[PDB]
C-alpha cells in the first residue's frame, strides 16, 4: 500500500495507467507466468517425445536470409526457430488483445480514472474456484516458480527442461 | 453536376462524339510510309489493336509502329477534345463570356 | 542456451525494441500538459 | 467563374476550385471511410486498414531481401505485420498525446474515438494482411503478375 | 443471464427475439462493433454459413448415393473435395470443362447482389431482415408465426449442418471415404481409401511429424 | 573460453548498475 | 466598438488568408472609410477593391493588420482604420488608435511603460545580479 | 515575450514608434528632453522582436532596447 | 590468448559483428581474424595495452570487466 503510493507519486504516467508496480501489473505477469509454466512443459514433453521435427536440422542461410545465422558463427536450429514462431503466435494474439481488448476482458493499459484493484497483501483470501483470488495466488506462485527454476538450471549446471522434468518425476519424459 | 463550388458544368457526351470523329475522320488520310501500312492513322491503329489482340498478353515490342501510332493518334484526339469542349461551353448555344 | 544465441537476441531488441519505446515514451513526455 | 472563394469567405487560407470543391470530389471525399456519415470510428478505422495492410504485402513480397526465396511471401506478410504493428503503435501515442479526455461522444477527434479507430485499424489490417497473404499463395497470377499467361 | 451458460451474463445485444437466440456469445461477438448493423450482418452470415453447409451436407451424402451420368467417365472415381480438385486441374487455359468457373460466376453474381442488400441492411436505408431474400415460392413462411418456427427450424438445422460438412470433409481427408462408406467403416483408420492431395497440401503438415498417423 | 556462467554474473551486475543509474537519474531529475 | 455586419472589399480569394489557429486562438479585423472604390494590395497577397464607405477585412495577425492600415495611410489618405482583435469566445478588443489617436503624437493620458533613468552604459552586470532578484536596470 | 526598453537618452524623435509593424511603441509625456515626449512600450506582448525600433534610433547608443526573450505565437509571428 | 602469443602476426579483433544486412560475401570478407565469425579488428591498441600491463588470459579481462562493472556500480 505504502509502496503503490509511493510509485503512484514518483511515476504518476504509468500508475494512472495502470503500468509499472500495480495489482493490474501483478495479476497480468501472474497469468503470462502461469502460461510460460505450461510452454516449459508442453516444449519438455515435445523435445522427449520427439515430436518437434528436424529439431537439429541448421536453418539454412540462403533460405532464411541473414537472420538465420546466430551470433558466434552459428546457426540456430529448427527447434528454436519453431518454438519461437510458436510464441510469435501468442505475441500477435497479445498485440491484438492490448490494442482491441474484448468488451469483457481485463485491459492491459487501464483508463485514467480507473479505480486500482484492492491490494491483497500478503495471500488474497483463499476463494477456491475460478476466483479472482485463486487466479493471483496461482499467478505469483508461478512467477516464483519461474525464478526459482532458473536458478536451479544455473545453480545445478542442468537445463530448465531438465530441472522441470526432475522435478515432475520424469513424467514427462 | 458541379465543376467547382456552385459552377455548374454540363459534361455533354456529344462534345466527346463529335471531337472524337473530328480527329479521327482526317486520320484516314492514307500514306504509304512503313508506318501507317497504307493506311489511314485511325485505320492503322485499329488494325494495330487487332494485331496484338492476336497475341494478347505478349505487348507490342518496342520500335512496333503501335507505340508511335497509339501516341499520335491520342495527341490529336486530346487537343480535338480540348477544342470541341472550348467551343461547345465558350463558344455554345449557352455560353455567357464573350470568348 | 548458449552466449553465442545473445547477440541474435539482442542486436534486434536494442536496435529496434529500445529506440521505439524511448522515442515513443519520450515523445509522450515531451508533448503533455 | 470556376475558382472563386472558399464558403463565400474571400478571406480565409483556401480557394474553391474544381479539384477542391466539384461535386465528384465532394461526393468522394464525403463518401470515404474517414468521412462517411453513421460509422463508427471503430468501424472507419477497420474500413481503412483492411485497405491498407492489403497493399503492404505485395512490395514486402516482391521486392523484400527475402524475394528470391520459397518464403517470400511468408516473410513478406510477416514484415507487413511489423510495419502494422509500428504504425499502430503510432497511432496509440498519437492519440494519448492528442486528445485529452473529455468526452464529445466518439467524433474521431476524442480519446475514446481514437482509440476504437486505431484498435479497429489494426484489427483490419492484420486481417487485410492476412487476405492478401491467402490471395497470394493461392493464385498463380498474383505470384507472377501475369507472367503465368506468357 | 444467458439460458445457454446459466452462469455466465447475457451479452447486451442478446435481447432474444432473434430466432436461434438462446443466449449464447460467451466472447461478445454480437458488441464488438457499436455500429446498429453489426448485429444483422453477423445474422446473415449465419444464415449464409448455414445455408452453403446445408447444400454442401445434402450434396456430399448424395454424391456418395449417386452421380450424375457422365461424371465418373470425367473425373473417375474422385469423391468430395478431390472431385472439386480434379473438376479444376480439367479447368485450365488449354482445357475443356468449365465446370467450378461456371458454379462460380454465377454464384458470384448473386454474391454481389447480396452484397448490395446486406450493405443497405447495415446501413439501415433498407428494410429487409438478414437472409431474406424474398425467395418463397410455395409460401411456406407467410404467416408470420410460421415465419418464426420456420426461421429457428432453418438456423438450427443450418448449425446442426455446418458442424457436419466439416466432419464429413476433415473424415474424407484423413480416410479418403465419403459419408456414408465412414458411417459403414467403423475401425475407420484399417479400411482407409486412398484420397488425392487436398490443394491446401501445407496444412496437412504436422499430420505425420507432430501427430499421431494412424492410417 | 568466457562461459555462460561468467557472462550472467556480468549481466546481473549491469542489471544492478542499471537500477543505480535510474537511481541517481531520478535523483538529479529533481 | 465593431460592427459585424460592415461589407469586405469584394476580394477574389487567396490562400494567404486566415487558417484554424485564426478560429482557435486568435483573428485580426481592420475597419475603414473609403471614399471611392479604389484597388488596393492584400497584406496576404492578391489586389482587393475596396468600396465606397466601411470596409471590414479579417486576418490572422495585427502585423498584418498594421501593414494594411499603413498602406492605407501613405497610398491612400485614409487614417480612419480601427483594428480589433477577436477570440472564439467573441472578446472583440480594441487596439490600434487605441485612445482615439496614432501613437506617433502624443496624447495625454498614456503612462510610461518600460522606462529606464539612466543610459545603456549604466546598466549592471550579470555577475552582479547574480543569485539575486535584483535586474540589470 | 521580448523585452523593449526606453531609457532616458530618448530625444523623442518618435521614429521608433513609426518604425514599429506592430503598435507596441507610443509617445508619452516627459519633461527629460526639448521635445517633451518619451518612449514608451504597453503593448510589449506584441512586439515581435525586429529591432526596427532600434535601427530607426539616433542617439549614439539606442534609447530603445530589445531582449529577446520567452516565444509565443504572437512573437513568432505565426499566422497558423 | 592467440594474439599474446604472435603480437605481430595477429590482428587484434575488437567485437564481433551480427548485422542482419550483411551478405555473404561480406560475412566472409570481414572473418579475417580466425574466428570463424565476423569481426572487427581492434585500432585503439587496447590490445598492446593490456599484454604490456600483465594481462595474458581472458579471465584477466573478465575479471577486470567485473570489477569495473562494480565500480561503476
Ligand atoms: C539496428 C537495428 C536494426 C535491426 C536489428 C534491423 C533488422 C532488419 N532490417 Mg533493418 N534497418 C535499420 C536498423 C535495423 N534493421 C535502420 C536504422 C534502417 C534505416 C536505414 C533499416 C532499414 C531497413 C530496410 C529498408 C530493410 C531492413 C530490413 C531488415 C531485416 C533484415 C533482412 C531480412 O531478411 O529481414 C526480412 C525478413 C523478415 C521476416 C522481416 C521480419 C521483421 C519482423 C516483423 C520485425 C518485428 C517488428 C516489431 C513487432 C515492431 C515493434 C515496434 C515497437 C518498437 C514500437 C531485419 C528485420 C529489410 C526487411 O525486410 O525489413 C522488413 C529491409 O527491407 N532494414
Ligand atoms: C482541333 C480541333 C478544333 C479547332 C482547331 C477548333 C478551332 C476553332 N473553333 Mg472549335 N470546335 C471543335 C474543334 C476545334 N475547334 C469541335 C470538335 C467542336 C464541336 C464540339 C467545336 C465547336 C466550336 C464552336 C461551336 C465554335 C468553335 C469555334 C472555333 C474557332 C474559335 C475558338 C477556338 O477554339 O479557337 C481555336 C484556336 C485557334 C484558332 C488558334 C490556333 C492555335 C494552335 C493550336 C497553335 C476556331 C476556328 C468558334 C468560332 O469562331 O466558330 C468559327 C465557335 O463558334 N468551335
Ligand atoms: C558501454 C559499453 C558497451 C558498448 C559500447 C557495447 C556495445 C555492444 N554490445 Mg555490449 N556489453 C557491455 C558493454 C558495452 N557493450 C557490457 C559491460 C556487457 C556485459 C554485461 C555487454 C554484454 C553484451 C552482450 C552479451 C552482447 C553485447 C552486444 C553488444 C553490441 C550490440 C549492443 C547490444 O546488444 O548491447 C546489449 C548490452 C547489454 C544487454 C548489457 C550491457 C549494456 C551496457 C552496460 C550499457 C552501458 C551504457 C553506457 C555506460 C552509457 C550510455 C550513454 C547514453 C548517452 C546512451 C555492441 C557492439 C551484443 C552483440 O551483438 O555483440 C556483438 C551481444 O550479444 N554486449
Ligand atoms: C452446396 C454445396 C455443393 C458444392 C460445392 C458442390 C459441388 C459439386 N457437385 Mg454437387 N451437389 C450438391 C451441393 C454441392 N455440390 C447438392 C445439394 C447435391 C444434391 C442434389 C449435389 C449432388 C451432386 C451430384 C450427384 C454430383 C455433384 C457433383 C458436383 C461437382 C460438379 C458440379 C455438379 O455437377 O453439381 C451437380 C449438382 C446438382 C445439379 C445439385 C444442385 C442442388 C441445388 C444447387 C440446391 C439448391 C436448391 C434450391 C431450391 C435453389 C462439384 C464438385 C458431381 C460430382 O463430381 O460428384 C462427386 C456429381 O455428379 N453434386
Ligand atoms: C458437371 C457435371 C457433369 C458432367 C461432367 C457431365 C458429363 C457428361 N454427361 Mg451429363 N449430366 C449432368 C452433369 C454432368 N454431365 C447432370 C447434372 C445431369 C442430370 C440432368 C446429367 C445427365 C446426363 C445424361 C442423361 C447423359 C449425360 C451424358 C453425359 C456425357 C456426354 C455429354 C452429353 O450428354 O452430350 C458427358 C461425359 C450422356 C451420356 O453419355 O450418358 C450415357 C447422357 O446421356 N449427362
Ligand atoms: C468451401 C470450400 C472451398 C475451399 C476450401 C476452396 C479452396 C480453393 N478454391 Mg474454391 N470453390 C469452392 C469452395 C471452396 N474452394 C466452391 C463451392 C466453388 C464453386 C463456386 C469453388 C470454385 C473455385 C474455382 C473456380 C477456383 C477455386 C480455387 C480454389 C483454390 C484457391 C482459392 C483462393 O485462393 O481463393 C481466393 C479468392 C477468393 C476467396 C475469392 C476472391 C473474390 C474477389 C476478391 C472479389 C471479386 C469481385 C468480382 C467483381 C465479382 C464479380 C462477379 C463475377 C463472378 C462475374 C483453393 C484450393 C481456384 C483454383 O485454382 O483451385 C485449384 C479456382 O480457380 N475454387
Ligand atoms: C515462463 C515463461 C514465460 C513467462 C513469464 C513471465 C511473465 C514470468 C514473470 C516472472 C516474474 C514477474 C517474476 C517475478 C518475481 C519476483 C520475485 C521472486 C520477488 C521476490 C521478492 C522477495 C523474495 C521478497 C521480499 C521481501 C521480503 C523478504 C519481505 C518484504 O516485507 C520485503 C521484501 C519485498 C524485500 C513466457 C510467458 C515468456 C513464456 C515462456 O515460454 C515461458
Ligand atoms: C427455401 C425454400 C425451399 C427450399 C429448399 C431447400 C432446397 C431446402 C434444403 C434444405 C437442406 C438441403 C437441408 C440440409 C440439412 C442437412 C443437415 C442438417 C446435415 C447434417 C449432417 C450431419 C449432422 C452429419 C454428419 C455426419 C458426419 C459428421 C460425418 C459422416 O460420415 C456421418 C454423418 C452423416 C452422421 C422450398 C423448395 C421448400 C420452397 C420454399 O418456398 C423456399
Ligand atoms: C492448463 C492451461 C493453462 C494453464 C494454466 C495454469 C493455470 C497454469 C498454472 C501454473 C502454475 C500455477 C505453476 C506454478 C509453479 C510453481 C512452482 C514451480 C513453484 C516452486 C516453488 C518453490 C521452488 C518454492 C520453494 C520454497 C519452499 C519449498 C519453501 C520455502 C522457501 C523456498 C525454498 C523458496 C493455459 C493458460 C496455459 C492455457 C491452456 O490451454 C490450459
Ligand atoms: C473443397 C476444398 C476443401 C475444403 C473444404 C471444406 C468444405 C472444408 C470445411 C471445413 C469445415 C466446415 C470445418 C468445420 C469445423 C468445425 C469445428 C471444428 C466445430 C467445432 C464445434 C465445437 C467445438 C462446438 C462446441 C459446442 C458449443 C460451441 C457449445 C456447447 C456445445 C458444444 C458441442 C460444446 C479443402 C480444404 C479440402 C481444400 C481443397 O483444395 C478444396
Ligand atoms: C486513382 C486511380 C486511377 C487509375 C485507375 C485506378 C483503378 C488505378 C485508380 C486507383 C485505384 C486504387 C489505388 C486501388 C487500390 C485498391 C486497394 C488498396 C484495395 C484494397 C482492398 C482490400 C481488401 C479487399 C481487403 C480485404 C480484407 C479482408 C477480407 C479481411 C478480413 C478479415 C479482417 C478484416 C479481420 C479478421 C480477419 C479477416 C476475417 C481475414
Ligand atoms: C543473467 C541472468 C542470470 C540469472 C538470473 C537473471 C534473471 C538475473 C538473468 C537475467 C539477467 C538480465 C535479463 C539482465 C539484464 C541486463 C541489463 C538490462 C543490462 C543493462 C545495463 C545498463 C547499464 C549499466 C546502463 C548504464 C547507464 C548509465 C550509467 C547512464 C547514465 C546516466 C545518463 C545517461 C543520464 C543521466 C542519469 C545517468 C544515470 C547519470
Amino acid at each position: 500500500t505504502n509502496a503503490i503510493e509511493e510509485f503512484a507519486e514518483s511515476a504518476p504516467e504509468l500508475a494512472s495507467r495502470g503500468l509499472g508496480v500495480t495489482t493490474n501489473a501483478e495479476r497480468w505477469n501472474g497469468r503470462h507466468a502461469m502460461f510460460g509454466i505450461f510452454a516449459i512443459v508442453m516444449t519438455a514433453y515435445f523435445k522427449g517425445h520427439g515430436l518437434i521435427p528436424d529439431a537439429e536440422k541448421i536453418l539454412d542461410v540462403n533460405q532464411w536470409g541473414p537472420l538465420a545465422s546466430a551470433g558466434q558463427g552459428q546457426g540456430i536450429t529448427n527447434e528454436r526457430a519453431i518454438i519461437l514462431i510458436a510464441h510469435v503466435h501468442v505475441l500477435v494474439v497479445s498485440v491484438l488483445a492490448a490494442f482491441a481488448p474484448f468488451q469483457f476482458q481485463d485491459t492491459l493499459v487501464k483508463e485514467k480514472g480507473y479505480t486500482p484493484e484492492a491490494p491483497a497483501g500478503i495471500i488474497p483470501p483463499f476463494k477456491t474456484g475460478l476466483t479472482p483470488e485463486a487466479e493471483l495466488i496461482n499467478g505469483r506462485l508461478a512467477m516464483l516458480g519461474v525464478i526459482s527454476i532458473i536458478m536451479a538450471s544455473i545453480f545445478t549446471g542442468n537445463s530448465v527442461i531438465d530441472v522441470v522434468n526432475l522435478g515432475l518425476g520424469k513424467i514427462l519424459f | 453536376f458541379e465543376i467547382s463550388d456552385g459552377v455548374e458544368f454540363d459534361l455533354n457526351p456529344l462534345v466527346l462524339a463529335i471531337s472524337f470523329l473530328g480527329w479521327s475522320l482526317p486520320g484516314l488520310l492514307p500514306s504509304n510510309i512503313p508506318l501507317y501500312g497504307g493506311k489511314g492513322l485511325t485505320t492503322a491503329l485499329f488494325a494495330e489493336i487487332g494485331e496484338h489482340l492476336q497475341t494478347f498478353p505478349a505487348p507490342p515490342p518496342i520500335g512496333d509502329p503501335f507505340w508511335v501510332i497509339l501516341f499520335i493518334w491520342h495527341s490529336g484526339l486530346f487537343a480535338t477534345m480540348i477544342f470541341g469542349t472550348i467551343g461547345y461551353n465558350g463558344y455554345g448555344p449557352k455560353s455567357t463570356t464573350k470568348y | 542456451m548458449t552466449a553465442a544465441y545473445l547477440p541474435s537476441i539482442l542486436v534486434p531488441l536494442i536496435g529496434l525494441i529500445f529506440p521505439g519505446f524511448v522515442m515513443g515514451f519520450a515523445f509522450i513526455y515531451i508533448e503533455q500538459e | 467563374q470556376f475558382v472563386k472563394p472558399y464558403n463565400d469567405d474571400p478571406f480565409v487560407g483556401n480557394l474553391a476550385t474544381p479539384v477542391s470543391t466539384s461535386s465528384f470530389t465532394r461526393s468522394f471525399l464525403s463518401n470515404l471511410p474517414a468521412y462517411r456519415s453513421g460509422l463508427s470510428p471503430l468501424l472507419r478505422g477497420l474500413e481503412i486498414g483492411m485497405t491498407h495492410g492489403y497493399f503492404l504485402v505485395g512490395p514486402f513480397y516482391k521486392l523484400g531481401p527475402l524475394r528470391n526465396s520459397d518464403v517470400a511471401l511468408i516473410s513478406g506478410l510477416f514484415s507487413s505485420i511489423g510495419l502494422i504493428i509500428i504504425l499502430a503503435a503510432c497511432l496509440a501515442i498519437y492519440g494519448v498525446v492528442s486528445f485529452n479526455e473529455d468526452d464529445n461522444t466518439d467524433s474521431l477527434q476524442t480519446s475514446r474515438g481514437w482509440k476504437q479507430f486505431t484498435s479497429g485499424w489494426l484489427v483490419g489490417s492484420i486481417g487485410g494482411a492476412s487476405f492478401a497473404y491467402i490471395l497470394i499463395s493461392n493464385i498463380v497470377f498474383l505470384q507472377t503478375s501475369g507472367l503465368n499467361l506468357i | 443471464k444467458s439460458a445457454a451458460i446459466p452462469f455466465l451474463e447475457k451479452p447486451p445485444m442478446l435481447d432474444g427475439s432473434v430466432p436461434g437466440d438462446v443466449g449464447f456469445d460467451p466472447l461478445w461477438v454480437s458488441s464488438m462493433l457499436p455500429d446498429k448493423g453489426w448485429y444483422l450482418f453477423l445474422q446473415e452470415a449465419e444464415i449464409k454459413h448455414g445455408r452453403v453447409a446445408m447444400l454442401a451436407a445434402a450434396g456430399a451424402i448424395v454424391q456418395d448415393i449417386f452421380t450424375f451420368p457422365g461424371v465418373t467417365d470425367t473425373i473417375g472415381n474422385v469423391k468430395m473435395t478431390s472431385a472439386h480438385d480434379k473438376f479444376l486441374s480439367m479447368e485450365g487455359a488449354g482445357g475443356k470443362v468449365a465446370t467450378m468457373h461456371q458454379l462460380l460466376l454465377w454464384l458470384g453474381l448473386l454474391e454481389v447482389v447480396s452484397a448490395f442488400a446486406t450493405i443497405q441492411m447495415f446501413g439501415g436505408t433498407s428494410s429487409r431482415m438478414p437472409g431474406e431474400f424474398g425467395f418463397d415460392p410455395l409460401g411456406f413462411g407467410k404467416s408470420e408465426a410460421a415465419m418464426k418456427t420456420y426461421r429457428l427450424k432453418e438456423v438450427k438445422n443450418g448449425r446442426l449442418a455446418m458442424i457436419g460438412i466439416g466432419g464429413m470433409v476433415h473424415h474424407y481427408l484423413l480416410t479418403g471415404k465419403g459419408p456414408l462408406q465412414f458411417l459403414g467403416g467403423i475401425p475407420n483408420y484399417k479400411s482407409c481409401i486412398e484420397h488425392p492431395a487436398s490443394g491446401l497440401p501445407y496444412l496437412m503438415k504436422a499430420v505425420g511429424p507432430v501427430l499421431p498417423k494412424i492410417c | 573460453m568466457i562461459s555462460d556462467t561468467q557472462i550472467f554474473v556480468a549481466l546481473i551486475l549491469a542489471l544492478v548498475s542499471l537500477v543505480l543509474a535510474i537511481r541517481l537519474g531520478t535523483a538529479l531529475y529533481q | 466598438t465593431l460592427n459585424l455586419q460592415i461589407p469586405s472589399p469584394t476580394f477574389e480569394g487567396s490562400t494567404g488568408g486566415w487558417l484554424r489557429a485564426a478560429e482557435v486562438e486568435e483573428k485580426y479585423a481592420i475597419t475603414w472609410t473609403s471614399g471611392k472604390e479604389q484597388v488596393f494590395e492584400m497584406p496576404t497577397g492578391g489586389a482587393a477593391i475596396m468600396r465606397k464607405g466601411e470596409n471590414l477585412l479579417y486576418l490572422a495577425r495585427k502585423e498584418q493588420c498594421l501593414a494594411l492600415g499603413t498602406q492605407l495611410k501613405t497610398g491612400f489618405k485614409i487614417t480612419d482604420y480601427k483594428i480589433y482583435r477577436i477570440f472564439p469566445s467573441g472578446e472583440v478588443q480594441y487596439l490600434h488608435p487605441k485612445d482615439g489617436v496614432f501613437p506617433e503624437k502624443v496624447n495625454a493620458g498614456r503612462i510610461g511603460v518600460g522606462n529606464v533613468s539612466h543610459s545603456i552604459g549604466k546598466n549592471l552586470n550579470p555577475s552582479q545580479i547574480k543569485f539575486t532578484n535584483k535586474s540589470f536596470n | 515575450s521580448h523585452a523593449v526598453k526606453v531609457y532616458d537618452t530618448c530625444i523623442g524623435c518618435t521614429q521608433c514608434v513609426r518604425a514599429c509593424p506592430c503598435d507596441v511603441l507610443e509617445m508619452v509625456s516627459w519633461d527629460g528632453c526639448k521635445a517633451g515626449q518619451i518612449a514608451s512600450a504597453p503593448r510589449t506582448e506584441d512586439c515581435i522582436g525586429c529591432k526596427r525600433c532600434e535601427t530607426a534610433c539616433p542617439t549614439d547608443f539606442l534609447s530603445v532596447r530589445v531582449y529577446l526573450g520567452g516565444e509565443t505565437t504572437r512573437s513568432m509571428g505565426l499566422a497558423y | 590468448e592467440q594474439w599474446v602469443l604472435n603480437p605481430l602476426k595477429v590482428k587484434p579483433v575488437a567485437h564481433a559483428i551480427w548485422d542482419p544486412h550483411f551478405g555473404q560475401p561480406a560475412v566472409k570478407a570481414f572473418t579475417k581474424g580466425g574466428v570463424f565469425y565476423p569481426v572487427n579488428i581492434a585500432t585503439s591498441g587496447v590490445y598492446h595495452w593490456w599484454y604490456t600491463i600483465g594481462m595474458r588470459t581472458n579471465n584477466d579481462l573478465y575479471a577486470g570487466s567485473l570489477f569495473l562493472l562494480f565500480l561503476s556500480g
